[PDB]
C-alpha cells in the first residue's frame, strides 16, 4: 500500500569526535573547542601602551641611558622586551624579581627630587664611561656617585634625609658602590672605613662597600649593588654614610594599575586584545587554547590537546 | 542508540536531504518524493546552537606573569610555581575532555530524540489509518495522494476522514 | 523535549493540580474530574530529594590563612598567591556553571520522562479499549464510570471485562 | 455513545522561576534553589570554641612579652583570634621571617613558656628598661626578653656565654634581640668601644649580628631598634649565645603546643552561633556547597565562586496555561 | 527509570538469565523456554567497555616533588605548598564523586534504554498478530511453535503469514 | 494464547554505587575508580637509577666520604634515603633546598678541576677527624682546606679564578670556616682581620670569617657554612681572600634531566613504574590513588576517598 518513511540527514564524509563511550565517533559536523592560532603582533588598539624597547623596567627606576624618555609617564599596558638594559654600571638589585614586578603592575611612574645637597669636600658629579650619554662619561639620571672631591681625602661623615611629604608611599632606590682594589676604594672614599645606614621608621639596613677582584663588565671590574624600600606618607629616611653610598637625586611613585607584557613580537595599534603571551596575542571565543601556559590577561584555559571537537549534529549514518 | 531510531530501527540516513536534519519520503499512486520536517530541525538546532552560546562565555579574570620570560627565577619558588601551573592545566585538560564527551553524548542522543518524537508525532496522527513496519515507514491503509501526503507533514491529517476506508483495508472485510 | 511529553505533545500544563506533579482528568456521563498520581509524583520528587542531599556532602578539609588580612605580604610570593587563588577560583566557578547545568538538564529530562512513563503504563493497560488522541488523552471506546476511571487511576482496571463493547464502537459495527 | 476520555497531565504554576541548562540560558522551571550562598554573619561564631581573643596584642607579642599581651603569655585554644592594629612592638623594631612566625603562632593550640635559666656575671646589668615599654607606670621592658647592659657606663661589656638546652620532648622556639644603637655615644655608654659581635649556635643553627650605629626617626620616642630573631631548638639540643655587648637575651623560650585555627578579624565574638568557616568579615554559616562573600576564608568552608547566583531546578519545565 | 522498563514496567530480572544480559522467555504448546539476546547484550557491554577504556587514559604529565619528605621546609612556603595542594585534592575529589556518579547515572539508564530498544524492536515485528501485557510480554494469537518462536529471537518473523489466524482471533469475543 | 516475554539479567547479591539521585544504588556489578594499593619497592627496571644510600644529594657536589662513589655519573632517576649524610665536619648551606631540588632534577654530575694554586706559605692540605677516610683525617673531596703553613702567621691576601670554557654552565660551591674561638682563628689564619670576596660578571658577594663559642658537633665546635651559584659559560668567577675560604678545587655541572625520589623502599629491578612516593611505587590503571597527595612522576590524582565504585552493569532487580 501506499507509504510514508521517516529519516534523518546524512553526509558522505563526517567528522570524528568523542564521546562518553566512544573515542571514534562519527557525527555530520563538529567545531573545535581549543585553539591553536595566535596573533605575532601585540594588539594595542585601545590601550594607552609604553614600549620600554631597549629599557629594563628597573631601569626606570634609576635612570639608565636607554631609559631617558621612560623616566615618568602614564599607561595601562607596559611592555617589556628581551635583553632590555638595566644596568650601564654592573651590578644588582635586591629582591629584583618582586620590583619588576611591581613596575610591571603599574599604571604609570612619578618621580619626586630627595633635595639632597652635599658639602664642599664631596663631588656629586661622579660619572663613568659605562654610563654614556651624548658622547661623554654619564651616570643614571636619578642617583648621584658621591666621592671625595680631593683624590684619597677621607669621604666626610654625611646625613641625608628624605621627608615623604605625599599622601601615597614612595618608592626609593639607592646603590652601594663595591670598588676593584684598594687603591681605587681609598682614591675614591680615602683610607677610613666605610659604612652606610639607612633608616626610616618601618626600615633599618646597613651595608659596607667591599674590594673584591673582577671580571670587567662594560670595562668595569667595579660593581654597584642596588637596594629599595618603600617610604610611607609622612614618613622620613635617612642615609648615614662615609663613602661608598649612590644616593638617590629622585624617588619614584607607582601609580594605579596596568598590565604588564614580556613579548618581543611588533606593535600593531589596528588589533584589539585581552590576552598576550611571549610570542603576541589571542584574540579567540573559545574556552581553551594550546598555545602557552604563561599567557597575561584574561584568557583561554591552557589545555594540554591539538584539539577537542565538539559535536554540532547527530551521529554520521552514511548510504 | 538512547532513543532507537538514528543509527537504530532506521537503517541509515539521506544523504540527499539537504534542506533539514529531519523529514519524510513517501510512495504512492503518483510516485514518491521528500521534504524536510522545520519544527524538528530546528528543535535539534536550537539546542545545538544554545550549546554554543553558554560555551563563548568567558572568564573576565585578568591575570599577571608571575614567571619572567627574559630573566631567571629563583630555583625553588621556579619549582613551586611549575607544580602549581601543571596541576591546574591538568585540571583544565581532564575537565575540557569532560565537558566535549559529556557534551557530545548529550548532543547524539538529543538529536536520536528529535528524530523519534517526530516519529511518535506521525504515527498518532494517522492513529488506526495506518501500522508500523519496523524501519521507519508506515504502511497507510487508504490511498493518499500527496496532499494527503503533504497534510501529514503539514499535520492537518484527519484520521476520521479515511478511517472507514482503511479499516476495511486494514481487515480485508 | 527529550521524552517528548512535557512541553512536548502535551500542550501544557495544569495549574490547578496542586496535590500532585501528576495526574489525569477524565470525561464521562457523570462529568469530569481530576485526581493525581502518587507513584509517578514520589518517583520524581525522590530523584530530586536524592540530588539535593547529594549537593550538601560537604568537604572536611580545614584551610588555614596564607595571607595576613593586617600586615604586608611580601609582593612575588603575594603575587604567586593571587595567580593561585584566582586560578582555583575560576575553576570553581566554571564547576558550579557546569554541576548546575548539567543537573538542570537531567532533572527536567527526568520528569519528562516519569510523565510519558505514566502514560505508557496507562496506554498498555487500556489495550484495545482506547485510542489515543496524539495531545494525551485516550478515547475510551465504553461507558467507563467513575469507578471504572478509578480502576485505570488504581491499576486494577481489566480490559477483557469491557473488550467486546469498545471494539463495535472502535469499528463502528454497533447492531441498529 | 461516542467515547468517554480519560487525559494524562502534569503541574504547572503561575509564576515559575528561571533556570540554566546546556542548552537554555532562560529554562522556565517549577522550582528552584540557590547553590552559592550570598548571606554571612558578620560576628565571630564561637560555641564550642575554646577560644583566645588577642585584642590588641599582635601574635608575635605573645612571644617576647609585650605589655599588651601580659595576659596571653601561655595558654591553651583550639581557636586564635587577631584583630587589626594590634600591637607586637613597644620598643621599636621588626623580626625576620615574621610572617612565617605569625604562622606558626596562628596554627597553634596553645603556648608554654620555658626558663631558660640565664644568669650573668656583676659586670652586667641584666635589667634595662626603657619608656618605650610601660608598666604600672614605670620603664619597663619585654617580659620573656632581658636588656643587657654594661653596669659600669662606658665600661666594655664582657665577654658572654649562655647556653639554653632543650631537655623536653619537643621542640622549643627560641626568641632574641639585637639592639641596633642611635649613636656612636650611646653604643659607647650601654657596651663599650670594643667591636660589637654576637654569635648564635646550635647543632642545626648558625648565626652571627652586628649591632649598627645609625641616625633614624624616633618611633615611641626611640630612635634606637631592637631587631628580632628566631630559631627552633631540637629536643636533647644545646643553643648557645657568645656575646660582648647588644644582645637582648631570652629569659624564657616557647613551646607551641597542639592544632588551633587562626582568624583574622575585627567582628565581634557571639558565644552563641556556632561555624566552621570564618573570614574577615566574621562567620559563614551554610549547607550550600558555594559562596559569594570571600575568597579568603579559614576552616572548613563552601568553596568561592564569582556568580551571584546559580539556581538549582528542583522542578520540571513550567508550561503554564 | 528513565526509560521506564528495567525496574519499571519489567517487574524483575531474570537471575537464570546467565548466558547474557538481555533475552526471551515463551510459552507455547510445546512447553517453555529461555534464550539470551546477543545483540542488545553486547550493545550494552560495548559501551561499558568503551567506556572503562576511556577512563584508563592517563596523564603524561611528571610532576617533581617541591616537599622534602626527609628535611626541613621553611614554614611560609610549607604553609602555601599546603594550602595549594589540598585545594586541588578538594577539586579532584569533587571531579571523581562528579565523574563516577554522572557515569553511573549514564549507564544505568542506557541499560535501560536497550532493554526498551529490544521490546520496540519485537514489538514492531509482531505487528498486528500480538498484543501487549504490560508487564513485557506479547500474547501472541496464533500457534507460535518452536521454531515461531526462533524466528522472532533471530528477527526473521514474517507477520503477514499469520496476520490473517491472528486477526481473526483477536477479534473473537471470549466470556 | 503463546507467549513471549522480554527480559534482563539480575544478580543474587549486587553491589551498592553512588548517582547524582541515589547515594544506595545498586548495580549488576561495578569496579573501583581509586587505588588503594601501591608496591612497597621501588620499581627500578627499565630505569638507569642511582641509589644514594647514605649519602645526600648535597654530598655529591662537596665530596663528604659517604658520597665517594656518587661524585660524578649519569641516571635517569635518583634516589635520596632518610638520614644521609651531606656534611662530615659541621655545617649548614645558603638555599639549600634549592640546591637538592637542582641536583634531584638532574639527569647527572660531572666534575672539572679549577685548577687553583697556592704559594708556599698556604697549606691547602688541611685535614679533620670529623671527615674519615681509609682510618685517616681527610677532608671533603672537592674541597680544600687552606691554612696559613706557620702556625699564627697571616694567611697571605690570596686571589683565585676559575674560568668556565665550557658551553654550559658550571655550579660552583665554597666553603667559609667559623672558628670557634680566637686562639683557633690566630693559629689558622693569624691575627689581621679575615675578608672573603667572591666575584664573577653575574655574582658579587662577601664573607667574614666569626669566632664563636657553640656545642661540638662530631667533635668540632667548628663551623664550615657552603656557598654556591652559578657560572655561565665564558665567564670568569674570582675568589680574594686572606683566611677562612675553603676552596673548591673542583666544580660541578649539572646534566640532563632525571627524577627525584625520596623514599626508603628497596629497590626491584624486575617491575616497571611511573610514579613513586615515601613508601614505593604505585602501578595501576585506575585514574585516581589515596595512597598519599606526595608523589612524584606520572601518577593518578589524590582524592581523599576510600572508594568510588563505577558501574559496570544494570541496575540489579532480584527475585
Ligand atoms: C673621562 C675619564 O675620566 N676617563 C676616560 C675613561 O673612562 C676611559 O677608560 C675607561 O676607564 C674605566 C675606569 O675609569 C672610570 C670610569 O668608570 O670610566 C673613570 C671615572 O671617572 C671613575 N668615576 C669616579 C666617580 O671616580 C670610575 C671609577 O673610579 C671606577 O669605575 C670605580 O670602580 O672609573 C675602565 O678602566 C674602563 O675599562 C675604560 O673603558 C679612557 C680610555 O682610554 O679614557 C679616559 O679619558
Ligand atoms: C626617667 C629616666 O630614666 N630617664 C630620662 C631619659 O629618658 C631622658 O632622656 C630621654 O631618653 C630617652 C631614651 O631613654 C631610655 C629609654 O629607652 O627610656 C632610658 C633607658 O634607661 C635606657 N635603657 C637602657 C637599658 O640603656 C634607654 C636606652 O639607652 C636607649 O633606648 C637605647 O637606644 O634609653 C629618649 O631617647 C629621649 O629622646 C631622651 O630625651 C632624660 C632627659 O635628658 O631624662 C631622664 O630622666
Ligand atoms: C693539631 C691536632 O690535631 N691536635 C690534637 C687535637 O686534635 C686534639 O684536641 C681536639 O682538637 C679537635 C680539633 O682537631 C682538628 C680536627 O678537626 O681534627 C685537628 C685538625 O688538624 C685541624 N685542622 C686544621 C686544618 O686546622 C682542625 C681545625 O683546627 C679545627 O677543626 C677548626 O675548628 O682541628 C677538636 O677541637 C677536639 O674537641 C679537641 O679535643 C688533642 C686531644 O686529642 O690532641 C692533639 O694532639
Ligand atoms: C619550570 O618549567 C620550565 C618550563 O618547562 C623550565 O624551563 C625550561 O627548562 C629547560 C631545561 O630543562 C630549558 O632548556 C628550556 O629552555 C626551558 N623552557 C622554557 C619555556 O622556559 C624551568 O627550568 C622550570 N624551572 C625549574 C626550577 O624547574
Ligand atoms: C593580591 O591581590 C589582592 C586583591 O586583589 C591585592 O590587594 C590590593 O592591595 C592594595 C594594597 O597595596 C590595595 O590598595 C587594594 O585595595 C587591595 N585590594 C583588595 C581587594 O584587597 C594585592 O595587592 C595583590 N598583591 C600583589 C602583590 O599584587
Ligand atoms: C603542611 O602539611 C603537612 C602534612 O599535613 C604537615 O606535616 C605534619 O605535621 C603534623 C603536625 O601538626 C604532624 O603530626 C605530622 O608528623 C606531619 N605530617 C607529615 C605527613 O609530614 C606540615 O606541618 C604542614 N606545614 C606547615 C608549614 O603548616
Ligand atoms: C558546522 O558547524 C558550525 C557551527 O555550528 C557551522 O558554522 C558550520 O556552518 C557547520 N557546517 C555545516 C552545517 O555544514
Ligand atoms: C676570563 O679570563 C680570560 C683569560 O684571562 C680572558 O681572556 C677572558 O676575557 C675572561 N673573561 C671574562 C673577564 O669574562
Ligand atoms: C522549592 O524547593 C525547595 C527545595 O526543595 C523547597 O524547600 C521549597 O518548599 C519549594 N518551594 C515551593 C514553592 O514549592
Ligand atoms: C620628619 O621631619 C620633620 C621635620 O623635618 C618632622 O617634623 C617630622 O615629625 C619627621 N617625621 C618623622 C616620622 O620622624
Ligand atoms: C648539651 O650539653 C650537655 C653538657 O654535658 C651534653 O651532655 C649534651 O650532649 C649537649 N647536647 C648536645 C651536644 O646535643
Ligand atoms: C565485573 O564483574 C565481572 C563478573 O561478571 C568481572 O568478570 C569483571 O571483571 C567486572 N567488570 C569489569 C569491567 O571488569
Ligand atoms: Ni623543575
Ligand atoms: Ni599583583
Ligand atoms: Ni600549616
Amino acid at each position: 500500500p501506499d507509504k510514508i518513511c521517516l529519516g534523518h540527514h546524512a553526509v558522505a564524509n563526517g567528522t570524528i569526535v568523542k564521546t562518553l563511550t566512544n573515542e571514534q565517533e562519527e557525527v555530520t559536523n563538529a567545531t573545535e573547542t581549543v585553539e591553536s592560532t595566535g596573533i605575532n603582533r601585540l594588539c594595542m588598539k585601545g590601550r594607552k601602551h609604553k614600549d620600554l624597547g631597549n629599557c629594563h623596567p628597573i631601569g626606570m627606576l634609576i635612570g639608565t641611558p636607554a631609559c631617558d624618555l621612560h623616566l615618568t609617564g602614564m599607561w595601562d599596558t607596559l611592555i617589556e622586551r628581551e635583553n632590555a638594559i638595566a644596568y650601564c654600571y654592573p651590578g644588582a638589585t635586591v629582591n629584583v624579581e618582586a620590583l619588576r614586578q611591581k613596575i610591571m603592575e603599574s599604571g604609570g611612574i612619578n618621580k619626586i627630587s630627595t633635595g639632597f645637597t652635599y658639602g664642599s669636600s664631596i663631588n656629586s658629579a661622579g660619572t663613568t664611561r659605562a654610563c654614556m650619554r651624548n658622547g661623554g662619561n654619564s651616570f643614571y639620571a636619578e642617583l648621584k656617585w658621591l666621592v671625595s672631591k680631593s683624590k684619597g681625602q677621607n669621604f666626610p661623615q654625611t646625613t641625608n634625609t628624605y621627608r615623604n611629604t605625599d599622601t601615597a608611599e614612595h618608592l626609593i632606590m639607592w646603590g652601594i658602590h663595591h670598588p676593584s682594589s684598594t687603591q681605587e676604594k681609598n682614591d675614591l672614599y680615602g683610607t677610613q672605613s666605610l659604612s652606610i645606614s639607612v633608616g626610616s621608621s618601618t626600615y633599618r639596613n646597613n651595608f659596607v662597600p667591599v674590594v673584591g677582584a673582577r671580571p670587567q663588565v662594560n670595562g668595569q671590574s667595579g660593581r654597584i649593588d642596588f637596594h629599595w624600600t618603600l617610604v610611607q606618607p609622612g614618613d622620613n629616611i635617612t642615609f648615614s654614610h662615609n663613602g661608598g653610598l649612590i644616593a638617590p637625586s629622585r624617588v619614584s611613585k607607582l601609580i594605579g594599575r596596568g598590565l604588564g607584557i614580556q613579548s618581543d613580537a611588533p606593535i600593531d595599534n589596528n588589533c584589539e586584545s585581552k590576552c598576550f603571551w611571549r610570542g603576541g596575542s589571542i584574540n579567540t571565543r573559545l574556552p581553551f587554547q594550546n598555545l602557552s601556559p604563561r599567557t597575561v590577561g584574561q584568557c583561554p584555559k591552557y589545555v594540554n590537546r591539538r584539539s577537542l571537537m565538539l559535536a554540532t549534529g547527530m551521529r554520521n549514518v552514511p548510504e | 542508540g538512547l532513543f532507537g531510531a538514528i543509527a537504530g530501527f532506521l537503517e541509515n540516513g539521506w544523504e540527499g536531504m539537504v534542506d533539514g536534519w529531519y523529514g519524510f519520503r513517501h510512495q504512492n499512486a503518483q510516485g514518491t518524493g521528500q521534504a524536510a520536517d522545520y519544527k524538528s530541525t530546528q528543535a535539534a538546532i536550537d539546542q545545538i546552537t544554545g550549546k554554543l552560546n553558554r560555551l563563548v562565555e568567558k572568564t573576565n579574570t585578568e591575570f599577571e606573569s608571575i614567571e619572567s620570560e627574559f630573566s631567571e627565577i629563583e630555583h625553588q619558588i621556579g619549582n613551586v610555581i611549575n607544580w602549581t601551573k601543571d596541576s591546574i592545566t591538568d585540571i583544565w585538560t581532564y575537565q575540557a575532555e569532560l565537558l566535549v564527551a559529556m557534551e557530545n553524548q548529550h548532543t547524539i542522543d538529543m538529536a536520536d530524540s528529535e528524530m523519534l518524537n517526530l516519529y511518535e508525532r506521525v504515527r498518532k496522527q494517522l492513529r488506526q489509518n495506518a501500522e508500523e513496519d519496523g524501519k521507519g515507514c508506515f504502511e497507510i491503509y487508504h490511498a493518499c495522494d500527496d496532499s494527503c501526503m503533504e497534510s501529514i507533514r503539514n499535520n492537518t491529517y484527519d484520521h476520521s476522514q479515511y478511517r472507514e476506508e482503511a479499516l476495511l483495508n486494514r481487515l480485508n472485510i
